[PDB]
């Protein structure tokens, strides 16, 4: 039943008594459900240390991973170039999933095509699929570039991307001068950040490998910036703004912030902004190349150091106070441009907010997860705030990255109770937050489920989630935030301190029970 | 637009395609003629997508794991293969269910084998057995396991059937191997077929020799309703208010026991014909259970379907059906009185997967809105046979439409509203045309039944008449 | 008792059993408390319509006001001028309270002095207090300007500010050339915004009244911007940024964003930025003067139109889409500068966010309160979003402003269930949100108490608070937000939609009870 | 000391209204306090001080509320006595569970010739309710000290003697009152738990978490324990002179001073109270010893620029006097780069008194003094 004046959506329409009785009858009559006391017993068991010991003994089963596959990152990298179509040689279901994922994160159209390889291509390869797809894509969507990645099917059957594209150019399916960079992005190796790295290396190699004779390092007075897999448009914007404030010439390669933030003015723009082909062609002429996320740009680093002869600086992600300072100092040294007074004032204002909020931030325990560079930058910033990152999880991390994060933790008194986990999923993290409860969680929308589980144990056991990372599906326009530089540090600090204060307000809202501490001034 | 206008528009959109692509896509676009009962004479469907054309079709894994098997709450479904397929499909479909997630329900969880290079090179059968053992260790209250194959499983020569048989014998557990590799078929339709075959082969006949279940003459099963936003619950409350006992309801909020009990029912009520026609026909052939399609979308279709369902039983059920219709008449009449004046004479273009492009028309007509364009991602020719009698004369029909094709159709038709998925929502929002997600109900719902009709009318009014659509042009431009 | 490893603050230390027993003994033995059943009965009575009728019959009693006194606004106006020390003629406790209020809101040092008028000055006036205070202030803090306002004591005993300052200059306490603008700011008239208006009018008159002969309108090709009482630094920043993007010469009079956002670099800066005396002197030479908050800048408008001969445009506060568009178009017409493509893209991006969030925003019911211009801008933006501002409360609003807001509401179909209240306090709004429950409240931190009250009636009756306005005390760094322009509209939209989504997530977190709607994607 | 403020210089000193409404009368929870005058004084002091209390706000407790007459021009010109009477009637109507009303005068009340005493007497006789007029006009005096004196005089004249001829209260030889503790973050509760663990009965505790009946019961106790001497010495000496109740100052800041004060208080009673005091000290010794062991090495040798507070700082190994810490001015020292903490006006943390408060105090001192934010004021390129 519905009242036309107050229409109920599924919640709380299904909380009505008739729906409750219907669901109870369905459960009791036909579902053969386990008794509720057995369910409670099993849940309590899953909250225990013995269950955690069994959970961490897993070797073959992955539950609730915190990573994606390579072609997603390859598509994100391809989206950062001007009038460039991401083209995933393989099965179309992969492209449908990639587009849906990026649509849900960015709430914007995501352009990507597939050559629709099927059972026939499983025994003959996808050469005909490549030819037809390249021709159809160029004829239909009129791109300046087509950037080709692979699905797991084409990787398993062993399709040769280079030979397929060369043959497509030979039989006239596409013009011989049309830029078609390619990258093998096996989904069974690494994660989405690995796919971003592979795609960027493929594009850079396509545009620079065979034209290195006329290249002179530092002839265009620019610094190349490689952002890596980045899903905060504010990060691109803050990097560009900080570099422009310093008066430093720069070339941001793979810049998708325009195509992922197109205006609503009555027309659809398939392409917007992006790195030009001339930018990639002139990239070896830069003074140097700075990798914003070095821990998943290793192949790109090898190509840039081996081919462009750029002495890539050893820079951490420009996250937090110390690492933003290091990034700015390195940029100043490379370009010769002094750090302006505006950036000094911005750093001072970030320090001022840190001093203002240190009383609420100090000692807070956090369980965080995400990509390696983002995770380590967050850990460093939390250490700078006096916080304790007790559980540090990176499903796509490696041993060297874990060693670096352990070295960071050992350099701070606030990393004493911190453990770093690599190759562990969010079921492991749920066990960790149940057995060693932190004050808060930091991560993507998936952690919301963990929060639910904690609330099922009790209100005092609930671990609230702070949505920083990728992907964020249950909140709107959080992809416009910044996590890099001083502005990103200020936004992160504000989010953390206000989450703490919101939790304190919720815990002290009980009238005549806990509202003695429901303070107006915090 | 007249029929000649639509045909000329179709030709103009096909102009830019290459010869092969244009020739293939010509057969998938048509101008509706309601008198024609054989859609094969005007449209061709269930064919391979043209490479590199930005299609919206999913894979067989999406149609099997994401649609048919995933909503089964008390079962654990393993995305066998690399992490990506399971990660992108995790909790992306709003198959509503009741349960304690992680203990006795696992719908929104992502179980995967997380294939690495060594698993590709040396196979994943041993890893599958170890994973099944670990699943048993860590989730003891699961009532069954399904193994949904991703693309690499069928290419590296893995034998998941033997692993399923051995582990099921060892653990006395139902383990259903589904060969739903994404490259199979051309869309999610083959995934539906493969999942239905797996249901028939491994789950449906489990209680063939069991006669302990007590049956009544009013036993019905709900097949093909996936409880998107609670749609199946809103249909089930109407069915049970009619005096019927809904023994089984899958996949949405479905349990494995309900699937096993389905062969014991007297009638099968199929909501999505496309995804469950195989299992319905098999059940009719084997257990002699009649099946029929019902449409609870909009008060007119809901009332007609309720009367058709009651006509299959005695006079008491028909009396209860009339009582239910009388009880719910004032509610949907009030909803119509509130929202039809704000929605009269507004044209709608739709493009959804395989059932909804024709099923939801009646509710739009209930609110005073006319549908001028419709199409399917993966429907067969029988779906179009059912569609052409529902669509208006000289209306556009598109099969496996491309992004450019549908964009040009919308640009040259100018509808008041468009109903499609998330991959076109923002495309058409940036063009200034109100959009309603017809897959997830735009995170709203349910839309079935009378309560669903109220929610649907409210959503249509709030999106079509939102002020944000009048502000896309800057006043200085 | 306390555990050294896990130390408890007041919450939840006083929830311990021994503290509970001690408090129970204290209440039962000596407090002579009313029975808890009587307390519940009275609380339930306070939530009824009969209590609302009694509450709205009040004529003499004010409970929980939503306004401050004039000298607070006068101090805020004075802080916006370069090297200017706010000086309040009257009692010291007023200045102490002003500084405490502004420190709590901004979390920054706030400069203000008093002449410490006492019992003796209540008989002979504060002439000697004025002389000594001016001399001591100029000697100790070395300001370039002293802006003088009054407390209620000085306004009751009729102290002549002009005569006192002239006598101080005549007798050598301060130089005759030192700029000492003054304004009478009676705290029993209007509110803090009236004090801001009076102080700005006094400063403008002091710098421009006697030198109007050589003034030519539009000779400096600039537009004067008067922001009014503004407690968001982002609003000053966004106005300046939008005018700089347009290429429009502007003079922002009373700009305090610099002195309220000083960096923490180990040095205390007493003054920072602000409007220079040269800009105030040259203000009559501008093309026009734009009043950002015209509903509390009436005296300023009268002075600017009567003395500077500036045709002040009839502009609403640049809040929300339509009013930001009108402000930009008026600036373009006045200055002759076309609106650039960047501002058009920002407007389109705001519209895109609106289309992305309209489903969650449509039909939501809001109670709201604050200052008149801010309240009407918020109402306009909510009507643009499809929201319902059911309860509109403005303690310092007047009848003409109420008529304007009623006209705004009648122009929208979403203003049908809206009522505007002037002269009502937060107890009236408590009664309103109990008897006519909105989905959310929008206001300053005081509304938190109302939320507590609603939660005492039940979780289903709780009205969550959204902290937009002044003052915000229980959250950190919210004063750095923006409410003006497209940027401010985007920030407000994000806050509203994410508050709605957070409330929905909280309402659907119950496992096996409401978590069927705990959707990952929203 | 205690002289007039120099005009034109910034200072922290409040007014007489702040010392009366904000300090003495406001924490009284079951009374309603009307800020008589314009809106500003009541608005700025609303929930400004963390005088913790237990009650239902708006029903039986009113501490964080703002009751004001909201004076306008007509009230200034023609007086506000009629407005005060109407406001008192409206308060009675809308807040029936209030156990008393105080009228705190703001500045214009003392300048326009308003007679709030006559209104208070008439309305109190009419409604059989205690209405306390306080002439705490802000211009009176040079600081909040005169506000404390005026508020104490009002307490003595209108509340304290309400049960002089009442003998129904059953008294015990271990009856003590806590006078002048305003329960900042629960300080008075942390002191009261220790006092009751000693076998003493705390009949009265005001202003913090204080009720009017407790103030009326204060003349019935055997000992008065004054925390804030400078705000309650007048009432303490009045009770000593009139009722013969001895009073003493207690210092529960830091374990050493807490132990000394507990022993001094127990010395005023029989041997059973002394034995219970020894038991309490023995029980709490390991807790504050562990607190010292954890936090003293992190704070040893640090210099504090600020007895009452010296004891706790010295218990943490800290030197009291380039200060490493200093006990409106907070942000000024904050921007100079010196870590700052309010040792007696803290607006966020607490309690700091008693053994339970000592742990919080040590944690807060370690948190503020050793926070990395103070090491980052200088940019590495400067
Ligand atoms: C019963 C209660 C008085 C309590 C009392 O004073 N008891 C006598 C005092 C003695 N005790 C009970 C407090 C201690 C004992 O003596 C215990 S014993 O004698 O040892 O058993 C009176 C006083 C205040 C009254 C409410 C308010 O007006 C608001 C409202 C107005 C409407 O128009 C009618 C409803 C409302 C809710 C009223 C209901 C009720 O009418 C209240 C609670
Ligand atoms: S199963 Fe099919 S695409 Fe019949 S794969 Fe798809 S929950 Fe659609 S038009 Mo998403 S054939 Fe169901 C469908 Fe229809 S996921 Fe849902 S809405 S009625
Ligand atoms: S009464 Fe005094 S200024 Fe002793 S007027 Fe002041 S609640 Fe301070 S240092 Mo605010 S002599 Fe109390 C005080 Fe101390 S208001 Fe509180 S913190 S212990
Ligand atoms: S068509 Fe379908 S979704 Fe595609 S892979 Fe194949 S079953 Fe799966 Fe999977 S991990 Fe990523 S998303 Fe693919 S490249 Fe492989
Ligand atoms: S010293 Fe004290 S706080 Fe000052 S007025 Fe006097 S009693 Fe009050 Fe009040 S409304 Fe504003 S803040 Fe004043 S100017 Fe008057
Ligand atoms: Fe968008
Ligand atoms: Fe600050």
């Amino acid at each position: 039943s519905q009242q036309v004046d107050k229409i109920k959506a599924s919640y709380p329409l299904f909380l009505d008594q008739d729906y409750k009785d219907m669901l109870a009858k369905k459960r009791d009559g036909f579902e053969e459900k386990y008794p509720q006391d057995k369910i409670d017993e099993v849940f309590q068991w899953t909250t225990t240390k013995e269950y955690q010991e069994l959970n961490f003994q897993r070797e073959a089963l992955t539950v609730n991973p915190a990573k994606a596959c390579q072609p997603l990152g390859a598509v994100l990298c391809a989206l950062g170039f001007e009038k460039t179509m991401p083209y995933v040689h393989g099965s179309q279901g992969c492209v449908a999933y990639f587009r849906s994922y990026f649509n849900r994160h960015f709430r914007e159209p995501v352009s990507c095509v597939s050559d629709s390889m099927t059972e026939d291509a499983a025994v003959f390869g996808g050469q005909q699929n490549m030819k037809d797809g390249l021709q159809n894509c160029k004829a239909t969507y009129k791109p300046d570039m087509i950037a080709v990645s692979t699905t797991c099917m084409a990787e398993v059957i062993g399709d040769d991307l280079n030979a397929f594209i060369n043959n497509s150019k030979k039989e006239g399916f596409i013009p011989d001068e049309f830029p078609v960079p390619f990258a093998h992005t096996p989904s069974f190796v690494g994660s989405h950040v690995t796919g971003w790295d592979n795609m960027f290396e493929g594009i850079a190699r396509y545009f620079t490998l065979k034209s290195m004779d006329d290249k002179v390092v530092g002839s265009n007075k620019k610094i190349n910036i490689v952002p890596g897999f980045e899903t905060y448009l504010g990060n691109f914007r803050v990097i560009k703004r900080m570099l422009s404030e310093m008066g430093v010439g720069y070339s941001l390669l793979s810049d998708p912030e325009e195509v992922l933030d197109t205006p609503a003015d009555g027309q659809f723009r398939m392409y917007a902004g992006g790195t030009t082909q001339e930018e990639m062609k002139d990239a070896p002429n830069a003074l140097n190349t700075v990798l914003l996320q070095p821990w998943h740009l290793e192949k790109t680093k090898k190509f840039v150091e081996g081919t462009w002869k750029h002495e890539v600086p050893k820079l951490n992600i420009p996250m937090g106070l110390d690492w933003t300072d290091e990034f700015l100092m390195k940029v100043s040294e490379i370009s010769g441009q002094p750090i302006p007074a505006s950036l000094t004032k911005e750093r001072g204002r970030l320090v001022d907010m840190m001093t203002d909020s240190h009383t609420w931030l100090h000692g807070k325990r956090f369980a965080l997860w995400g990509d390696p560079d983002f995770v380590m930058g967050l850990v460093k910033f939390l250490l700078e705030l006096g916080c304790e990152p007790v559980h540090i999880l990176c499903h796509n991390g490696n041993k060297r990255w874990k060693k670096a994060v352990d070295a960071i933790l050992a350099a701070s008194p606030y990393g004493k109770n911190a453990t770093v986990y690599i190759g562990k999923d969010l079921w492991h993290l749920r066990s960790l937050v149940f057995t060693d409860k932190p004050d808060f969680m930091i991560g993507n929308s998936y952690g919301k489920f963990i929060q639910r589980d904690t609330l099922h144990k009790g209100k005092e056991f609930e671990v609230p989630l702070i949505r920083i990372g990728f992907p964020i599906f249950d909140r709107h326009h959080l992809h416009r935030s910044t996590t890099l530089g001083y502005e990103g540090a200020m936004q992160i600090l504000t989010t953390l301190v206000n989450s703490i204060l919101e939790r304190l307000d919720e815990e002290t809202r009980g009238m005549q029970a806990t509202d003695y501490n429901h303070d107006l001034v915090r | 637009m007249s029929r000649e206008e639509v045909e000329s528009l179709i030709q103009e959109v096909l102009e830019v395609y290459p010869e092969k692509a244009r020739k293939d896509r010509n057969k998938h676009l048509a101008v509706n003629d309601p008198a024609v009962t054989q859609s094969k004479k005007c449209i061709i469907s269930n064919k391979k997508s043209q490479p590199g054309l930005m299609t919206i079709r999913g894979c067989a894994y999406a149609g099997s794991k994401g649609v048919v098997w995933g909503p089964i709450k008390d079962m654990i479904h393993i995305s066998h293969g690399p992490v990506g397929c399971g990660q992108y499909s995790r909790a992306g479909r709003r198959n509503y269910y009741i349960g304690t997630t992680g203990v006795n329900a696992f719908v929104t969880m992502n179980f995967t084998s997380d294939f690495q290079e060594k698993d590709i090179v040396f196979g994943g059968d041993k890893k599958l057995a170890k994973l099944i053992d670990e699943v048993e260790t860590l989730f003891p209250l699961n009532k069954g396991i399904s193994v949904q194959s991703e693309c690499p499983i069928g290419l590296i020569g893995d034998d998941i059937e033997s692993v399923s048989k051995v582990k099921g014998a060892e653990l006395s557990k139902t383990i259903v191997p589904v060969r739903c590799e994404g490259f199979r078929g051309v869309s999610q339709s083959l995934g539906h077929h493969i999942a239905n075959d797996a249901v028939r082969d491994w789950v449906l006949g489990k209680r063939d020799e069991d006669t302990t279940f007590a049956s009544t003459p009013y036993d019905v099963a709900i097949i093909g309703d996936y409880n998107i936003g609670g749609d199946a619950w809103s249909s089930r409350i109407l069915l049970e208010e009619m005096g019927l006992r809904c023994v089984a309801q899958w996949s949405g909020d479905g349990s494995i026991s309900e699937i096993e009990l389905t062969p014991k029912v007297k009638l099968n009520l199929v909501h999505c014909y496309r995804s469950m026609n195989y299992i319905s026909r098999h059940m009719e052939e084997k257990y002699g259970i009649p099946w029929m399609e019902y449409n609870f979308f909009g008060p007119t279709k809901t009332i007609e379907s309720l009367r058709a369902i009651a006509a299959k039983f005695d006079e008491s059920i028909q009396k209860k059906c009339e009582e239910v219709i009388a009880k719910y008449k004032p509610e949907w009449e009030a909803v119509v009185a509130k929202y039809r004046p704000r929605l009269e004479g507004k044209r709608v273009m739709l493009y959804i997967g395989g059932l909804r492009p024709r099923h939801v028309i009646g509710a739009y007509e209930d609110l005073g809105m006319e549908v001028v364009g419709t199409g399917y991602e993966f429907a067969h020719n029988d779906d179009y046979d059912r569609t052409m009698k529902e669509m208006g004369d000289s209306t556009l029909l598109y099969d496996d439409v491309t992004g450019y094709e549908f964009e040009e159709f919308v640009k040259r038709i100018k509808p008041d509203l468009i109903g499609s998925g998330i991959k076109e929502k923002f495309i058409f929002q940036k063009m200034g045309i109100p959009f309603r997600e017809m897959h997830s109900w735009d995170y709203s719902g349910p839309y079935h039944g009378f309560d669903g009709f109220a929610i649907f009318a409210r959503d249509m009014d709030m999106t079509l008449n939102n002020p944000c659509w009048k502000k896309l042009q800057a006043p200085w431009e």
